[PDB]
């Protein structure tokens, strides 16, 4: 089985409707980034690293920005804004470096 | 009754309050000019 070192940090997200937050863990490795139900314990969505085209991090929250896959933006609250940041930064580097057209 | 005085809607307004007052960060992999 695939899956020894995921990096997994505690986000709020909210909810539809609801102005509120609920806890939920968020996977995040060299390849992609997953979302998991804290309930469930399951992977619901996920997005490639590669398809991210810009990132915004707040000191309470995190903003993502796909390219053409997500109609809108994937924004919650993160506890840690620069580590997950710069976990990002440091993956697409690695690619590049690798595979370098 | 439970009533919510200064808690929820402080914690929602700073939530989304910094979205907007957040730096964006492009990757290398779209933007290949030098």
């Amino acid at each position: 089985p695939l899956g020894s070192g995921v990096s997994f940090f505690l986000v709020k997200e909210k909810m539809k409707g609801k102005n509120k937050l609920v806890p939920r863990l968020l996977g995040i490795t060299k390849e992609s980034v997953m979302r998991v139900d804290e309930k469930t314990k399951e992977v619901i969505q996920e997005w490639s690293l590669t398809n991210i085209k810009r990132w915004a991090a707040s000191p309470k929250s995190f903003t993502l920005d796909f390219g053409d896959y997500q109609d809108g933006y994937y924004s919650v609250q993160t506890t840690e804004g620069e580590q997950i940041a710069q976990l990002i930064a440091g993956y697409i580097d690695i690619i590049l470096k690798k595979k370098k057209s | 009754k439970l009533l919510i005085t200064i808690h929820d809607r402080k914690e929602f307004a700073k939530f989304e309050e910094e979205r907007a007052r957040a730096k964006w960060v492009y990757s290398p992999l779209h933007y290949s000019a030098r």
